[PDB]
RNA sequence: UAAUGGCCCACCAAGGCGACGACGGGUAGCCGGUCUGAGAGGAUGGCCGGCCACAGGGGCACUGAGACACGGGCCCCACUCCU
RNA sequence: GUAAACUCCUGAACCCGGGACGAAACCCCCGAGGAGGGGACUGACGGUACCGGGGUAAUAGCGCCGGCCAACUCCGUGCCAGCAGCCGCGGUAAUACGGAGGGCGCGAGCGUUACCCGGAUUCACUGGGCGUAAAGGGCGUGUAGGCGGCCUGGGGCGUCCCAUGUGA
RNA sequence: GGAGCAAACCGGAUUAGAUACCCGGGUAGUCCACGCCCUAAACGAUGCGCGCUAGGUCUCUGGGUCUCCUGGGGGCCGAAGCUA
């Protein structure tokens, strides 16, 4: 009856990264709009952007890839090859900041909501604060 | 500090005491997913001016029964016979398992 | 014997020899030079392909027998470099190369190492102020490495210092000659001192 | 210039009328021990054919590899059909610390440091074959500011 | 499972059965012989293997195998096992230490020797 | 009772507890730490330091600041010797 | 197998000589039974540790050697005798039995047994599965529980950060 | 209640034997009422809810501008992906 948003938003954009779309959408959340930014404003995708599907609000979220292979697969490179819940609906996932974790060593991120607001792991390094692990990507 | 708990009343067929809810909750200590406990508290009650339902709190205190260690330390929210009847409930689930 | 025994051979089964005797394995006469092949009733046969196992191990072998020490003491003394706070490879001789009967080895006080070891256990040596006869000393550097009066005359003591002389010990240990002594310096480097033995190899063979 | 290593190597049969009628593969690589390898199975009727035929296919197919100092940059983990192996780049001085079949790769690719873990099907074929994949999907901080540095 | 029925039923440690119970936690116990016997083994061998029924300390009664080349045992030898299962022999799970009490270890051994109780001959 | 207490009496009310496992059975002194493992985990409490409980089994009190006391007292069982 | 023999050199042991630290304070006296001060007694270990001199070539074992797993030939034997941790070896040409030659590994130890974790990502939180390999309840209704969409706003139990006590 | 069929049973045959396959009989049962039993290869050997990820055609049933678009079922190929 979609039990989770995040994982469900987080799944749209894979399940149209790996058939190599333009474009995606996905119900419209405030909250949502600051993980996607993350993304964003991470050079991770182009780009999301305030649209409106149906008098109900959406996202159309735009993808990032890479130049033409050479191989018996021209398919192109990927930008975000992948990407998870660390916390679940199921079992959620508080971390102090001593003990965030480093994402493949500092090649790929991971998000997670904290007391200020939504961050990236060294960001909330910096400003020292622990959270709710929401994503580890790259 | 003397520690203080919270819950809701579920007797008040004791004179002078009455029982209470302390649910609480932390997370597992392998599974992560934090989980809620209960534990009813016997807590005496010096004029029965708490009646059912009654969402109070209570107050680590000398002993004054042979499980009374407790008393109200004050009323909080009250009415919540919601909350009697999901744990009285609990109960009447029981005689359907037995034997 | 607990390895005091039949020893110009061991490198004919490492198939390079560690120099080993020490005047005659130098001279064309040392047991590599002459019939260099693994002995007894075989070796003169060919060779199957030494499987990982026998590799890892045979270099291990080689490198313990540089010192002629035991295991239990061999060891100790690598899980502890990988103990120290630093690279277990070249720190693990860092020890080795630092045991007081191989200081005085490779301060040419003595011939082979097998013959320092006796030295050592003999006061003919003394590190600073009184005599040391242990031969597994861990040397520190900084420190006076001696030779003791019922010593500083005789024979091999002269002999052996005589063809010290003219010769240059290692980049880490200024010998004084004649005076008898020299100053153990820096803990000496990877690259200072050159084993016939790829170090990271032994790593694997016991980390399995 | 190059250099050989000659993995596991089997006898197989082939059931005919006449008898339990048998044929032999082999498994190799080349390496130059400074950033490239490549893997190569070869198949003929007899050993050092199928040897040296596995020579000309572990020559064509090749790929890179980013070794930094003597070792990768982000660990990754592949699962091959169903036969994974994880790999954690290891600080100087640890070694080749991993399985026989892993070991001949990353020798050859020049690897020192590394620290590993086979899991599922441990047959060394696939392994193999995971092992390679694994290295044509390693990346470095360059490779990603090109694809986070949008043109 | 989920995590909830993870937190719910657990996951279920299992325990190892100790495959010489006889022993009762020890390294060997002593005992005297009731039957000295040769039996065959099964498929795919074919040999009169010795063994012995034990009669224990622990108040047991259980069977044990005569490893060497011949054996003096018979019946009432006080005799010693350790653990120590024949794959051939169906129900063998112990073997009688040669050298120690009325059990003495193999003659005209000089290789292997310690394990068969003979002593180093000059 | 040094002191709160069904600790124990009296008399009154009729309640207390249980699938978040009460009640019954089996097993066990607990901890600092030890062993292991990449870890997370698993296993473990002899030396040593902290707490508990007993001194052949069981009761009981006296003395005392403190005990219901190994090398104190009383009584019952078992055992050992004196007559 | 430079292994020995033999040449040369050393000098464990062993005799000798000498010989501790651990012990300064209870006490006495100046003083004020106080600070401060000064004087005196006491070592079980122990003629030990040790330092000095004389000085003799002085025990080596146990495991293994078909593969995992490093290390091979000769003989005896003929599914016997036996080995073995799994796979297995032995029925007249056995690197697997027993003797040996040699080799390998550890060395005043080497084996064996027993026990704990390990390997066992084979109870999987990290870290598995359920069409055919072991695994989806015969199907519904629903109790407890578990979980749950978007937008304000309040509290701040969870969570988080700081200081702090504590963590002998 | 009982027409047909039909375990058990009977006879015939077939075979070395035939308590079987094929044949002549034949009772429970198979049908009804009510009440038990509650198993199954109770199979799609595929728990239920939701969201996402190419298309090709063959149908069943709706609404329209019954063109060939818009719903809901049923089948078959097949991108990607998964799969030992
Ligand atoms: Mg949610
Ligand atoms: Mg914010
Ligand atoms: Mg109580
Ligand atoms: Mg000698
Ligand atoms: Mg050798
Ligand atoms: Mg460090
Ligand atoms: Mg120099
Ligand atoms: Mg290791
Ligand atoms: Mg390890
Ligand atoms: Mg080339
Ligand atoms: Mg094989
Ligand atoms: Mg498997
Ligand atoms: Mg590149
Ligand atoms: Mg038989
Ligand atoms: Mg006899
Ligand atoms: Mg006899
Ligand atoms: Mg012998
Ligand atoms: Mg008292
Ligand atoms: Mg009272
Ligand atoms: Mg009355
Ligand atoms: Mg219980
Ligand atoms: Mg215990
Ligand atoms: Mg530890
Ligand atoms: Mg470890
Ligand atoms: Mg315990
Ligand atoms: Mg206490
Ligand atoms: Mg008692
Ligand atoms: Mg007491
Ligand atoms: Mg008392
Ligand atoms: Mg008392
Ligand atoms: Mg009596
Ligand atoms: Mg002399
Ligand atoms: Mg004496
Ligand atoms: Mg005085
Ligand atoms: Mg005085
Ligand atoms: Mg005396
Ligand atoms: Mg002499
Ligand atoms: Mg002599
Ligand atoms: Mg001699
Ligand atoms: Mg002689
Ligand atoms: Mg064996
Ligand atoms: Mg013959
Ligand atoms: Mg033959
Ligand atoms: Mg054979
Ligand atoms: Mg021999
Ligand atoms: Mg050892
Ligand atoms: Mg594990
Ligand atoms: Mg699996
Ligand atoms: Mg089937
Ligand atoms: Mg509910
Ligand atoms: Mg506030
Ligand atoms: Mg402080
Ligand atoms: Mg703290
Ligand atoms: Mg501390
Ligand atoms: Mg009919
Ligand atoms: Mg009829
Ligand atoms: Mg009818
Ligand atoms: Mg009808
Ligand atoms: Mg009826
Ligand atoms: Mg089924
Ligand atoms: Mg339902
Ligand atoms: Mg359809
Ligand atoms: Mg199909």
């Amino acid at each position: 009856m979609l039990t989770d948003p995040i994982a469900d938003m987080l799944t749209r954009i894979r399940n149209a990264t790996r058939v190599y779309k333009e474009s995606t959408d996905v119900p419209a959340s405030r909250f949502k709009e600051e993980i996607l930014r993350i993304l964003a404003r991470e050079g991770f995708i182009k780009g999301y952007e305030r649209v409106d599907v149906d008098g109900k609000p959406y996202l159309r979220v735009y993808l990032k890839y890479g130049p033409r292979r050479q191989g018996p697969d021209p398919r192109p490179e990927q930008v975000i090859h992948h990407i998870r819940r660390i916390s679940k609906p199921g079992r959620r996932v508080y971390v102090g900041v001593k003990e965030i974790p480093r994402v493949r060593r500092g090649l790929g991120i991971a998000i997670l909501s904290t007391s200020k607001g939504v961050l990236t792991d060294r960001e909330a390094r910096k400003l020292g604060v622990g959270g709710e692990l929401i994503c580890e990507v790259w | 500090p003397k520690k203080v708990l919270t819950g809701v009343v579920v007797s008040d067929k004791m004179q002078k005491t009455v029982t209470v809810l302390v649910e609480r909750q932390f997370p597992h200590p392998l599974y992560g997913k934090v989980i809620k406990r209960s534990k009813k508290y016997l807590a005496h009650d010096p004029e029965e001016k708490y009646k059912l339902g009654d969402v109070v709190e209570i107050i680590e205190s000398r002993p004054i029964s042979k499980r009374k260690r407790f008393r109200v330390l004050r009323l909080v929210e009250s009415g919540r016979m919601d909350l009697v009847e999901k744990y009285l409930i609990r109960r009447q689930n029981y005689q359907s398992l037995s034997k | 014997g607990r390895y005091i025994g039949p020893v110009c051979r061991l490198c004919r089964r490492e198939g390079v020899k560690l120099y080993l005797k020490g005047e005659r394995c130098y001279s064309p006469k040392c047991a590599m030079e002459r019939r260099p092949y693994p002995p007894g009733q075989h070796g003169q046969k060919r060779a199957r392909r030494p499987s990982d196992y026998a590799v890892r191990l045979r270099e291990k072998q080689k490198l313990r027998r540089i010192y002629g020490i035991s295991e239990r003491q061999f060891r100790n003394l690598f899980e502890e470099a990988s103990k120290k706070k630093g690279v277990t490879g070249s720190v693990f001789l860092g020890l080795l190369e630092s045991r007081l009967d191989n200081v005085v080895y490779r301060l040419g006080f003595a011939v082979s190492r097998r013959q320092a070891r006796q030295l050592v256990r003999h006061g003919h040596i003394t590190v600073n102020g009184r005599r040391v006869d242990l031969p597994s000393y861990r040397v520190r550097p900084g420190d006076e490495i001696a030779v003791a009066e019922k010593s500083r005359n005789l024979e091999l003591i002269r002999q052996n210092l005589e063809a010290m002389k003219g010769r240059k010990v290692g980049p880490w240990l200024s010998l004084d000659v004649e005076g008898m002594k020299g100053k153990f310096l820096r803990l000496p480097d990877r690259e200072d001192l050159a084993l016939p033995v790829n170090e990271q190899l032994v790593i694997e063979f016991y980390s399995r | 210039d190059f250099e050989e290593k000659m993995i596991l190597i089997r006898r197989t049969a082939r059931m005919q009328a006449g008898g339990r009628r048998f044929r032999f593969g082999a498994l190799v690589v080349v390496g130059d021990r400074q950033g490239r390898v490549g893997l190569g199975f070869g198949k003929a009727p007899e050993v050092p054919l199928a040897v040296q035929k596995a020579g000309y296919y572990a020559r064509r197919n090749m790929v890179e590899v980013p070794l930094q100092n003597g070792t990768i940059p982000h660990e990754i983990e592949v699962e091959f059909g169903a036969s994974k192996i994880v790999l954690k780049p290891a600080a100087p001085g640890t070694g080749v610390i991993a399985g026989a079949v892993p070991r001949a790769i990353l020798e050859l690719a020049g690897v020192t440091d590394i620290l590993t873990k086979e899991l599922g099907s441990r047959n060394p074929i696939n392994i193999a074959y995971a092992t390679m994949e694994a290295l044509r999907q390693l990346r470095t901080k360059a490779d990603v500011e090109r694809l986070r540095k949008g043109e | 499972p989920t995590i909830n029925q993870l937190v719910r039923k657990g996951r279920e440690k299992v325990r190892k059965k100790s495959k010489v119970p006889a022993l009762k936690g020890a390294p060997f116990r002593r005992g005297v012989c009731t039957v000295v016997r040769t039996v065959t083994p099964k498929k795919p061998n074919s040999a009169l293997r010795k063994v012995a029924k034990v009669r224990l300390t622990s108040g047991y009664e259980v069977t044990a195998y005569i490893p060497g080349e011949g054996h003096n045992l018979q019946e009432h030898s006080v005799v010693l096992i350790r653990g120590g299962r024949v794959k051939d022999l169906p129900g063998v799970r112990y073997h009688i230490v040669r050298g120690v009490y009325d059990a003495a270890g193999v003659k005209d051994r000089k290789k292997s020797r310690s394990k068969y109780g003979t002593k180093k001959p000059k």
